[PDB]
């Protein structure tokens, strides 16, 4: 749910819905989100990304290459995808499994790697981050520089 | 949530 996302999950979110705008694209997919995950810039989720080497500009490459740049950019709000509600249905449930009270972009990429199999899966794994290498990335980071700050 | 934006 929305109201435990935080303040960086929510800009996940309405930045996958300008990236969907620029592409002129009518619905919001799973590789909107991960656009937003890497436009946000500065979470667990754009880290784990970066440190596979997948940048904003080659996702937004590969989207236009598998799905064409739309005709008209839509206006007002864009909805989701059915994938994409998946998606954000399964980072609350991450964050669940692994006991937190909160969503982050951490919980967002977990959710769309266990989903597994849309536009943001195939895009990944084409440009070289194994869906398991990213789960293990955000992972990783949760382990380490996250924990640490929760116990400061 | 859970149909568009912060919906
Ligand atoms: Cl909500
Ligand atoms: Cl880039
Ligand atoms: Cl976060
Ligand atoms: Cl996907
Ligand atoms: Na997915
Ligand atoms: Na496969
Ligand atoms: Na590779
Ligand atoms: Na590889």
């Amino acid at each position: 749910m929305f109201e435990r996302f935080t303040d960086r999950a929510r800009r996940v979110v309405v930045l996958a819905q300008e990236e969907a705008r620029m592409l002129n694209h009518n619905y919001i997919g799973t590789e909107h989100i991960l656009l937003g995950l890497i436009h946000e810039g500065e979470g667990v989720a754009a880290k784990s990304l970066e440190s596979l080497g997948i940048s904003l500009e080659g996702v937004r490459s590969q989207v236009e290459e598998i799905i064409g740049q739309g005709q008209q950019a839509p206006s007002g709000h864009i909805p989701f995808t059915p994938r994409a509600k998946k998606v954000l249905e399964l980072s609350l449930r991450e964050a669940l499994q692994l006991g937190h009270n909160y969503i982050g972009t951490e919980h967002i990429l977990l959710g769309l790697i266990r989903e597994g199999e849309g536009v943001a899966a195939q895009v990944l794994v084409k440009l070289g981050a194994e869906l398991t290498r990213v789960r293990q990335q955000v992972i990783q980071l949760l382990s380490g520089y996250k924990l640490a700050a929760a116990l400061e | 949530x859970l149909y568009a934006x912060l919906x």
